[PDB]
RNA sequence: GGCUCUGUGGCGCAAUGGAUAGCGCAUUGGACUUCUAGAGCAAUUCAAAGGUUGUGGGUUCGAAUCCCACCAGAGUCG
């Protein structure tokens, strides 16, 4: 029941109640000052998982399914990371945009934590066989600089990894439904100092 | 076909006398602060130059121990291990394996305790200088050069290093390794690392859980997928899993864990 | 304030680049303009290599300077460095400094992000 | 001229006097991989041999510096008998001084004590010793480390940073390392996410980012990539 | 039941040379760089403190050192 506007490839709240209701529901989207730019990760969650915005374009209301397509064909990833932003949404984070560093996301647990998160992380979707294509390839060399660059900035880089069943097709991806089939594996990657761990 | 023929040092009496009376002080690197800019001063040089010095003074010592605290070691080529020929020394809390009533070592506890000059390595008679043992010990057949940089480096600060002996959900990295043990081939794991603490009343009979399980690779080898990660910490069981990481001489070490979100 | 912006008739004239590309040169402009607070800002166009460029100026004399804006989606081999450092070059028309432009990486979360690659070799300053 | 070990691709060098002339007149400094005599059991300083990385030990043979050898095989056994009359005609001599200072001395020798015929090898074609010729990895970190190299930098391994190579304008011992230089083809396509977390690592070290790519025609071009608050 | 090998700073060790205890990690402190207090790995660097040398006995101008006994620990041979 908020209305917004899917502008120029980008979800957009005008209204000064929508924009207080967005701000005071755990910090959703950036402004300006001043209009609320929204992800889409959180458009469509706010969409889908909570039913409170209302995304309209051309003078009519859109079908989730129209609003996935067409999120998907402007975003490719926004599937993957979506499924991720909702895996770290209903345990209670606040899954913020870090592409301040090498990494997706930040996550926050509440209000006294402004802003200050305690984690990155690299999204991925992988297969049953864990022998998934990279959505971003990895290296040592990368992972030893995102790893120096979260500690220097106290966090504790992730990577999130998302599984689908073979028999969950890609092409029933048109709908969020697919989430209710897909499997999550989180493993932390923190440097291992030997001359520190002698016991205690 | 053209050859260099190249030659080493051999020490003198009085060289060898005086080796043993070396401090074990180090001659501190860099002597503090490093210039930003080579601004071409008359007193940069200076600095460069003591500092090399003193460089080529450390580099410029050997080894010199007496005979009495030498164990006379003997490598076997064809068997693989570095059958002592004298009863072992306190490192034999923790190091090598005893078979047919006879103290032997692994290829590289042998070369680590040459390198540090407990033992006294021979091979068909002859003693062996460290270039020699590095040539001889290190190789595809056995322990290689990174595997042994890795056991060095832990070696050195303490650690008891053995050798390894076989809405969406939320699953577990040892979740699943049976269908997924048949694909194998790259990274496994090498080394049983304990801890320093462990080493007052370590056994080498039953020495418990090992704290970590070392994998040994290249800093320029592929990074592991979710398939060979979760293989290698099926493998390791409880143990953490533990990945050595070597570029040109330089280690490093990162540990992949399971987690688990918190209910926020 | 976003759709009814009178630099925004150029920006929909120049027609280059998809809708998102613009969207974000915009976003980018509005972010030197009313933040950052530049003297002079435009939208200079590089049909030849898909660009929008903004010449702007931080101080009323220190001269014209190059931000491009590109959002995380858009790849950069070295060629396109290359050739963006080329490009700016000869829009500075400047050659009593090496090449050299800011890149303006822009989130769909309209977080903002910038990075000043300079041609050569450049000492990092106290 | 010098000798470098090559061994399974390994380079090593192994006399103390090969390190100084490396360091003084060539300045490819390297890094000690071996356990110092004075301190045996620490990590903070190591010593001999050296280890060279591979772009070093073709840079050193091409410039006509250091003569690259492979590894001798084990056939000393036959050269013997000289040792024994070696180790124990000193040990009648090291009576004399331990008794006027008032059992026995064993050197362990980092380096080959004896004079060893090894033949030579070609590092222009790839085989079980110098692998890395050939491939495209080594062919581009070696393109940019010779560059780097004639204009004059002090260059090493830098995979902690996440770089390729760190430069430093003068010796190591004496000068900070300024670029976390980097090594990426002209075609290939650099990942933006990756570039910011190396741009914010090279801030955070104080130590510029370089993009070093060698061109067709064969030039290296460095596009320096520094922070830009505005 | 014998045999062999060990016991030194919180942890790993050196001093075997008979002239009295030092090295690294850890801890504390200083300097510098960076980040939003923290972090620092050739952007890092320096300095300080830290001791029933397992216990008793004996040789000796002196015992951590050499010898014996004991206590504890590890391995091995029944
Ligand atoms: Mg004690
Ligand atoms: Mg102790």
């Amino acid at each position: 029941i908020f209305r917004a506007e899917m502008i120029n490839n980008n979800v957009i709240v005008r209204n000064a109640e929508d924009i207080e209701q967005l701000y005071g529901k755990g910090y959703f989207g950036k402004g300006i000052l001043e209009y609320l730019q929204l992800s889409l990760e959180e458009a469509f969650f706010l969409v889908y998982a909570l039913g409170c915005l209302s995304i309209y374009y051309e003078k009519e209301p859109l079908t989730i399914v129209k609003l996935w397509k067409a999120f998907t064909v402007v975003q490719p990833t926004f599937r993957t990371t979506y499924m991720a932003y909702h895996y770290f949404r209903s345990k209670g984070w606040v899954p913020k945009v870090g592409l301040k560093y090498g990494t997706d996301l930040l996550l926050a647990r509440k209000g006294p934590p402004f802003y200050a998160a305690s984690y990155s992380v690299i999204i991925e979707l992988v297969d049953d066989h864990f022998e998934g294509s990279l959505r971003r390839p990895l290296s040592w060399k990368s992972l030893a600089a995102l790893s120096r660059v979260s500690v220097n900035v106290s966090a504790e880089l992730m990577l999130c990894y998302l599984i689908k069943p073979s028999t969950m097709t890609d092409k029933e991806m048109e709908s969020p439904e697919c989430m209710k089939r897909i499997k999550v594996q989180e493993v932390i990657l923190s440097r291992w100092v030997s001359s520190r761990e002698r016991s205690d | 076909a053209a050859v260099e023929v190249p030659a080493g040092r051999v020490l003198s009496a009085r060289e060898l006398f005086a080796a043993r009376s070396r401090s074990q002080k180090l001659p501190q690197r860099s002597h503090g602060p490093k210039d930003f800019l080579p601004d071409g001063s008359a007193a940069q040089a200076e600095r460069l130059r003591r500092c090399r010095e003193e460089l080529w003074q450390l580099l410029a010592e050997q080894r010199v121990e007496r005979l009495g605290s030498l164990v006379a070691a003997e490598w076997r080529p064809e068997e693989g291990f570095v059958e002592l020929k004298s009863p072992a020394g306190k490192f034999w809390q923790t190091m090598g394996f005893s078979e047919q009533g006879r103290q032997r070592l692994h290829p590289e506890e042998a070369l680590y305790l040459l390198e540090c000059g407990s033992i006294h390595l021979f091979h068909q008679d002859l003693p062996l200088s460290i270039q020699e043992a590095y040539q001889l010990l290190l190789t595809d057949h056995t322990v290689t050069f990174l595997q042994y940089q890795v056991f060095s480096h832990l070696k050195r600060l303490g650690y008891v290093v053995r050798r390894f002996q076989p809405v969406l959900q939320t699953t577990h990295l040892p979740d699943g390794g049976a269908r997924l043990l048949e694909k194998s081939g790259g990274l496994e794991i090498i080394f049983d690392v304990y801890q320093a603490d462990a080493v007052a009343t370590f056994r080498k009979n039953n020495p418990g859980k090992p704290y970590a399980r070392m994998c040994i690779s290249g800093f320029d080898e592929p990074v592991p997928d979710l398939c060979s990660l979760k293989r290698l910490s099926y493998q390791s069981g409880d143990v953490p899993l533990i990945f050595a990481l070597v570029d040109h001489g330089d280690i490093s070490f990162y540990s992949f864990r399971d987690f688990t979100l918190p209910q926020d | 304030w976003m759709g009814t912006h009178p630099k925004y008739l150029e920006m929909m004239e120049l027609d280059i680049g998809d809708a998102t590309q613009v969207y974000v040169a915009f976003l980018v402009y509005l972010d030197l303009m009313e933040s950052k607070s530049w003297h002079e800002v435009n939208c200079v166009g590089l049909p030849e290599l898909q660009l929008i460029c903004l010449v702007g100026t931080e101080i009323e004399g220190e001269g014209l300077q190059t931000v491009v804006p590109t959002p995380i989606t858009a790849s950069l081999s070295h060629n396109r460095i290359r050739e963006i450092l080329k490009a700016s070059r000869k829009l500075q028309g400047d050659p009593d400094l090496p090449m050299s432009f800011t890149l303006a990486i822009v989130e769909s979360d309209s977080t903002i992000v910038y990075y000043k690659l300079t041609d050569g070799f450049m000492l990092p300053d106290p | 001229m010098l000798v470098v070990e090559v061994a399974n691709g390994r380079s090593l060098v192994w006399g103390a006097e090969a390190v100084q002339a490396l360091r003084e007149r060539l300045g490819v400094g390297g890094r000690t991989v071996g356990a110092l005599p004075r301190g045996p059991r620490q990590n903070s300083r190591l010593g001999l041999p050296l280890l060279l990385m591979p772009e070093e030990a073709r840079l050193l043979a091409e410039i006509g510096a250091v003569t690259l050898v492979s590894a001798p095989r084990p056939d000393s056994r036959h050269h013997s008998l000289a040792l024994t009359s070696f180790k124990r005609q000193q040990e009648e001599s090291f009576q004399e001084q331990s008794a006027l200072a008032a059992a026995l001395l064993v050197q362990l020798a980092t380096a080959r004590p004896r004079p060893v015929k090894a033949r030579p090898l070609d590092w222009r074609v790839q085989s079980k010793d110098w692998p890395h010729a050939g491939r495209p990895a080594h062919e581009l970190r070696y393109s940019i480390y010779r560059d780097l190299w004639e204009r004059g930098f002090f260059l090493s391994a830098a995979g902690k940073f996440g770089g390729d190579f760190l430069v430093a304008p003068g010796d190591p011992l004496r000068f900070a390392a300024h670029y976390i230089a980097q090594c990426w083809a002209p075609e290939d396509t650099i990942p933006l996410q990756d570039l910011v977390a190396a741009g914010r690592l090279g801030t955070s070290v104080r130590a510029t980012l370089l993009l070093c790519s060698p061109q067709p025609d064969g030039k290296v071009v460095y596009t320096s990539l520094q922070w830009a608050s505005l």
